[PDB]
């Protein structure tokens, strides 16, 4: 209806290694998450010999996630958070980056 | 019926973590009941939209 | 529903209020024995006071 | 001097200053504490998601 492109949806990648990220599994009861969290989606492997993955939502909490919430409140834009499944940080091996 | 359509829409919004609503309605017959039903559903549920 | 004698601060306040307002109270005890709040039950998408 | 230094020591655990103590905030099996039931304290704890 209104041809106006925008980049409000920004993809975010997060790692569950530092204490600033304490993302846990979704509780089946309550509201599918705690009242103060961010919806985190991760592709989990289904089998060792199969490369197919399933996207499962999780509840994301932590200090850096609170900083991201404040940034979203200030800049007034949405954010979608992912989880890295290939390494923790990533290194330039054979001129190829990961993580 | 619209009574279960409202519940389906609420479940869909909950599945996408859309916890804030905006009921923009129009004066049409049979819709006061729908508004009352959706209000009672959102108040009665423990999701807390 | 056996009868007991209940006394204390609350009953004294109730007696004072009844005396001031000419009320005729009838004290009863909670059958559930709890204050009661909104708790989740079967068909959890429903709030009921107990 | 050593006996005097040893006698001035708080053998019992430090009293709970309040809700800000990390011992209460971090649950443990060696220190279990809870409310009674779904009372007003339960509602207060439920409202504050922390």
């Amino acid at each position: 209806s209104d041809c106006e492109p925008d980049d409000n949806h920004l993809s975010i990648v997060t790692l569950e290694e530092a204490p600033f990220v304490i993302v846990e599994d979704i509780d089946p009861l309550t509201e599918t998450c705690v009242r103060n969290t961010v919806p985190c989606r991760k592709f989990v492997k289904i089998n060792n010999s199969t490369n197919e993955g399933m996207n499962v939502k999780k509840c994301c909490k932590g200090f850096c996630i609170d900083i991201l919430k404040k940034l979203s409140r200030t800049v007034k834009f949405t954010y979608d958070l992912y989880l890295v499944t290939n390494g923790k940080h990533g290194k330039k091996v054979n001129n190829v980056w990961n993580g | 019926s619209i009574q279960q359509q409202a519940t389906v829409m609420l479940k869909i919004m909950q599945d996408y973590d859309w916890h804030v609503f905006s009921l923009v309605t129009t004066i049409f017959p049979g819709y006061r009941e729908f508004i009352s039903f959706v209000k009672t559903t959102v108040d009665n549920s423990f999701v807390g939209w | 529903t056996v009868p007991q004698c209940c006394y204390g601060f609350c009953i004294d306040l109730l007696i004072k209020l009844a005396r001031t307002m000419n009320f005729t109270y009838e004290v009863h005890l909670v059958a559930d024995g709890k204050f009661g709040t909104q708790e989740r039950v079967n068909n959890s998408n429903k709030k009921e006071w107990n | 001097a050593n006996l005097a230094a040893f006698l001035v020591l708080d053998r019992p655990e430090e009293r709970i200053t309040g809700i800000n103590d990390p011992r209460l905030r971090n649950p443990s099996d060696k220190f279990i504490y809870a409310t009674v039931k779904q009372s007003s304290v339960d509602i207060y704890f439920r409202r504050q998601v922390e």
